RNA sequence: AGGGGAUCGAAGAUGAUCAGAUACCGUCGUAGUCUUAACCAUAAACUAUGCCGACUAGGGAUCGGGUGGUGUUUUUUUAAUGACCCACUCGGCACCUUACGAGAAAUCAAAGUCUUUGGGUUCUGGGGGGAGUAUGGUCGCAAGGCUGAAACUUAAAGGAAUUG
């Protein structure tokens, strides 16, 4: 079977982490990038690596991959993590306490509109 | 050393319980012990309900079941893997599978 | 040998020695 | 040149913490052995014993060396280190480090009359490491350290002059006795005599006093 | 711990837990020193000036660590109507 | 607790029950049955002088292996027959 | 001690009864009984919300007074409070720990996550027992968000809550942030609300 | 077990260790003198060593 | 059945301090218990304590103030010659400068330090430190 | 000893198996198995853990009793009763989690409160064998039960855990 080893996958995780914007979805172009930003001792490995880097790419652009995060993805997650509606506390018709929980506010010193259950 | 805080099976606060005979061996074993499995099946079995219901009389009828409460002793239950060995810890779990 | 059967052994032995003594009343 | 990697380590090298007791007082987990190396140099070390131990592998066998080191000056401070490794030289070395990181404070006292500089122990104390219980009892001046050589040396470095020992259990499994005489003297600062009923307002803790100088990158 | 001419011998005088008054040992690494701030005129917490409690490893492991603070807090005037002596 | 009387008046029991257990100790029991006077070849005496009857070449036990040079002696004060070991290189030639 | 502006103010009490942080757990557990006000019919426990807030103020009071703001580690492996502790750590110097805690953080100085804090906050003492255990190897005080049936071992000041989801974890974390900012920092005038929505500490998924 | 073994070689080895007479020498000092000899020798001049010091080493390592 | 009352009591006290507790309930009460706690509280080992009148035998609620390591009984109440008072304090006390062996004399129940001064002796009740 | 004697079945017999096979498997079957009137006094008669007292921690089940609930469900009209539900409290066979503590450890809510060694009390052990032997006494119809040595011999025997 064709199970890529860690030495391969390590290089794949490492590049994408610090070279995502330059890397693409195409093997041939990726393959050439590796020769400019990484020193590799044999041709097959570089092809082996660059092939797996593109494997992660084609699924990063499909949703975040389990355990790799770069700058451009981190920014994307920060923006989207700020959505706020017209509140959802609010209240659209007072508060609807049961009872005894009403005894709680009475035995506390508090206003608030109430209800029963 | 002791291998079960239940020793064998559950007696705990009794003294003696009457025996049963292993349904396979004939070995005696305290009823509090004895791996017990209920066995309920169909008289006609799965594959034959076809030729049965077809060839019968009565509108479809209603299949009967045989009811048989088996009692095994440790060895016969072990060997026939009705029960199996568990790790020192896994043994604790009294929950059915 | 098994403790139980060694018991049996010394039981036999006893009776036999008891006999031997009795041989002289 | 030592390079501090923890908050506590920095403050020591930065000279803001000058004494060992500062850590004992606020109870701080020392984890960089250089800390106790600077706060207390001239500190002596002696290898007590080096016994071999053995195993067995997915074919044959395995055998390596076990070292037991005691470290201490002769005043209030001692530690106990056990290290088994593939070499003699190694087992000692990493032993001294484990020993130092385990350095303990010691509440000496007077048997009876308090006539200038303690000689024995505050109270009776005793530790137990697996069956072997060691018991230290106060002693008049001159009494000396009354113990078995191994324990006698652990106490010389511990800064003691007079004491009585009383040992129950297998006193021959060496690494077990020493580990209990260690627990023994370490319990002295745990026993609440009326010398100490008096209340304090609790120091702040140099991790907050020099908090800025303590932080990292 | 004194001596002959009244001098203070012995290494160090150990802390004492605030819930049991038991010595906090040199190696008691479940021991805890909570630092609580003082507020001046409306909000604006004061730096440098704390209200400090000391809890021993034993009280904390037993789970009394919480309820100890509540009683210790109200006492020093820090809470109200939380802790209740009678149970 | 402890499984022994603690009472201030329980001295007899304590006294007698130890007297009763001193028998599980060999040396004690050996000293009260007067075994050295009765069973032992010497009369409990430190030495005893006897007459040599024959020489023995006794083979040692495992995992040793040699011939261990001894003599059978009849003790004068008893008539008891005892076998004793002649020690050192060839000392058996000194005795006849 | 703390004046009177630190009292209730039914603006806050409204948030809590809205976020349903007053609804508790059926299993009381003895160490948590003082917080119980009363039990609803059909098996439900009602926390004494006054105590919640009161403890909350004590919580913020302890988060503050810590010199460097960035070693007050906010922790949550849970998802319902994962985004929440992030937002807290945003507004405070405090460093966050979302996702898996990783065994070896507090001890073990070789690790590529050796946080060496001086205070720990915990969303759930069950699911985050790992860091709670680790904290007690190294002398670290612990704020904690406890429902009625929560482990009390090695937690100190505990804020009663609900932590059964929804808006409970989000609110108490929000309120903690609001309050630590009103103290020492830069909010001031403890009488007026906040430009920051309280719905900013809620989960995703979406 | 077996009690009648061979008495033939009763002292085989003492009787065949080639007698070599004792080479004479100056008498060593007795009494206080000897202890004086031992105080000075063993720890006043300090000879042979190893990181342990050695009492009776035969022809060393070299 | 109950056979000491005073031993039963000092026990509950020990098990209370040990488990970090600050109060105890001591049933039943008794004179010997009372005068014992006196010798204890007067030396700063317990706080205040308070008898409870049930028409029966009593109860006590004692206040533990930490600093108590072990209060114990000695059973039976051995007879102590005045010169043997030393050999006890040697045996069951930590050091010569604190802790107490509280006795019982015909001049009343008291600690060994005090009874040393009054030159009295008698039976030994227990120890405190 | 009398009764009884289906069943199973020591002894025994046979059939196979095996090198042998006095056995394991199959067949036959005595005694026995059941009972009455007498004996016997022993089992890993086990929780291999004395009894009485006190204290130290969390949790849900369950058996028996009681108390509280303008709870539920039963008729013909919802009252009594019944069963059931929830809370509480005694006293039970147990179980779960924890360890403050304990242990050589396995493990233990006792096997915890023990060198900080004393609540009351009964019993037993003192290296392995020789040996539960010999001798004496005693109880039993017998089998045997209880009681119970020594000479001599020996450097181990033994427990729990560990890795092969
Ligand atoms: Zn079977």
């Amino acid at each position: 079977g064709r199970v890529r080893t860690k030495t391969v996958k390590r290089a794949s995780k490492a590049l994408i982490e610090r070279y995502y914007p330059k890397l693409t979805l195409d093997f041939q172009t990726n393959k050439r990038l590796c020769d400019e930003i990484a020193t590799i001792q044999s041709k097959r490995l570089r092809n082996k690596i660059a092939g797996y880097t593109t494997h992660l790419m084609k699924r990063i652009q499909k949703g975040p991959v389990r355990g790799i995060s770069f700058k451009l993805q981190e920014e994307e997650r920060e923006r989207k993590d700020q959505y706020v509606p017209e509140v959802s506390a609010r209240s659209n018709g007072v508060l609807n306490v049961d009872n005894q929980t009403s005894d709680l506010v009475k035995s506390l010193g508090l206003k608030l509109p109430l209800s029963v259950i | 050393p002791k291998k079960r805080a239940s020793n064998g099976r559950n007696k705990k606060g009794r003294g003696h319980v009457k025996p049963v005979r292993c349904v396979n061996c004939s070995k005696s074993i305290p009823k509090d012990k004895a791996i017990k499995r209920m066995a309920i099946r169909n008289i006609v079995e799965a594959a034959a309900v076809r030729d049965l219901s077809e060839a019968s009389v009565y509108p479809e009828y209603a299949l009967p079941k045989t009811y048989n409460k088996l009692h095994y002793c440790v060895s016969c239950a072990i060997h026939a893997r009705i029960v199996r060995v568990r790790s020192r810890e896994d043994r604790k779990n009294r929950a059915p599978p | 040998m098994r403790a139980k059967w060694r018991k049996k052994r010394t039981r036999r032995l006893k009776r036999k020695r008891r006999k031997v003594r009795a041989r002289s009343k | 040149g030592w390079v501090p990697v923890t908050k506590l380590g920095r403050l020591v090298k930065a000279g803001k913490i000058t004494t060992i007791e500062e850590i004992f007082l606020h109870s701080l987990p020392v984890k960089e052995f250089q800390i106790i190396d600077t706060l207390l140099p001239g500190l002596q070390d002696e290898v007590m014993n080096i016994k071999p131990v053995q195993k067995q592998t997915r074919a044959g066998q395995r055998t390596r060396f076990k070292a037991v080191v005691v470290v201490g000056d002769s005043n209030g401070h001692v530690g106990l280190g056990i290290k088994t490794a593939k070499e003699v030289a190694g087992a000692i070395r990493a032993g001294i480090i484990i020993a130092k990181l385990s350095v303990i404070p010691i509440r000496r006292g007077y048997w009876g009359t308090n006539l200038g500089q303690p000689h024995s122990l505050a109270t009776k104390t005793t530790g137990k490491c697996g069956s072997v219980t060691v018991r230290l009892i106060p002693a008049p001046r001159g009494s000396g350290i009354v113990a078995s050589p191994a324990v006698k040396k652990l106490l010389q470095l511990a800064g003691v002059e007079d004491v009585y020992t009383q040992s129950n259990g297998k006193t021959r499994t060496l690494e077990n006795t020493l580990k209990a005489a260690f627990v023994a003297i370490g319990n002295t600062y745990g026993f609440l005599t009326p010398n100490l009923w008096a209340e304090q307002p609790l120091p702040v803790s140099p991790l907050d006093i020099y908090s800025d100088e303590a932080s990292a990158q | 711990m004194e001596n002959d001419k009244g001098q203070l011998v012995e290494l160090y005088v150990p802390r004492k837990c605030s819930a049991t008054n038991r010595i906090i040992k040199a190696d008691d690494h479940a021991s805890v020193q909570i630092n609580v701030a003082k507020v001046d005129e409306e909000g604006r917490a004061i730096p440098g000036e704390y209200v400090t409690y000391a809890l021993s490893g034993y009280v904390r492991s037993r789970g009394e660590s919480d309820d100890s603070l509540n009683r210790l807090a109200q006492n020093d005037g820090l809470l109200k109507n939380v802790w209740s002596y009678s149970r | 607790g402890k499984g022994k009387p603690r009472g201030l008046n329980s001295a007899r029991k304590l006294r007698v029950h130890r007297r009763n257990n001193r028998w599980a100790e060999n040396n004690y029991k050996k000293r009260l049955l007067g075994t050295a006077f009765k069973s032992s070849p010497f009369g409990g005496s430190s030495h005893a002088k006897g007459i040599v009857l024959e020489k023995l070449g006794i083979e040692s036990k495992q995992p040793n292996s040699a011939i261990r040079k001894c003599v059978r002696v009849q003790l004068i004060k008893n008539g008891k027959k005892v076998t004793a070991f002649v020690p050192n290189d060839g000392c058996l030639n000194f005795v006849d | 001690s703390l004046p009177a502006t630190f009292d209730l103010t039914p603006e806050d009490a409204q948030l809590l009864l809205a976020a349903n942080t007053h609804l508790g757990a059926r299993n009381v557990q003895v160490h948590q009984e003082p917080y119980v006000f009363n039990a609803r019919p059909d098996g439900v426990h009602v926390i004494n919300v006054g105590k919640t807030w009161e403890k909350l103020v004590l919580a913020a009071r302890i988060i503050a007074a810590i010199p460097n703001p960035e070693d007050v580690v906010a922790i949550s492996s849970r998802t319902f409070g994962q985004r929440a502790v992030l937002k807290f750590a945003a507004h405070t110097g405090a460093t966050p720990i979302a996702g898996r805690f990783t065994p070896g953080s507090f001890t073990n100085y070789i690790t590529r996550s050796f946080k060496e804090p001086r205070l720990v906050i915990v969303t759930d003492p069950r699911s985050d027992a790992q860091a709670i255990k680790e904290a007690s190897y190294v002398n670290i005080p612990v704020i904690a968000l406890t429902d009625l049936d929560s482990p009390s071992e090695f937690v100190d000041v505990a804020i009663p809550c609900n932590n059964r989801g929804k808006h409970s974890i989000g609110l108490i974390w929000y309120l903690l942030a609001r309050e630590v900012l009103r103290l020492r920092g830069a909010l001031v005038d403890r009488t007026q609300p906040w430009s920051i929505m309280p719905d900013l500490y809620f989960y995703r998924d979406p | 077990a077996k009690v009648h073994g061979s008495l033939a070689r009763a002292g085989k080895v003492k009787s065949q260790t080639p007698k070599v007479e004792k080479t004479e020498k100056p008498k060593k000092p007795k009494g206080r003198a000897y202890k004086r000899l031992l105080y000075t020798r063993r720890f006043v001049n300090v000879t042979l060593v190893n990181g342990k010091r050695r009492m009776n080493p035969g022809p060393s390592v070299q | 059945t109950r056979s000491s009352v005073l031993a039963d009591a000092l026990n509950a006290i020990n098990n209370a301090e040990k488990t970090g507790k600050r109060q105890v309930l001591i049933r039943p009460s008794s004179k010997v218990i009372i005068k014992f706690l006196q010798v204890m509280q007067k030396h700063g080992y317990i706080g205040e304590f308070e008898y409870i009148d049930d028409h029966r035998s009593g109860k006590i609620v004692v206040q533990l103030n930490g600093r108590l390591n072990k209060c114990g009984v000695i059973s039976p109440r051995f007879n102590v010659k005045i010169g043997d008072i030393e050999k006890w304090t040697a045996n069951l006390l930590p050091a010569r400068q604190f802790g107490y062996v509280i006795l019982t004399t015909s001049a009343g129940i008291m600690d060994h330090e005090e009874a040393r001064r009054k030159h009295v002796s008698g039976k030994i009740l227990g120890f405190v430190y």
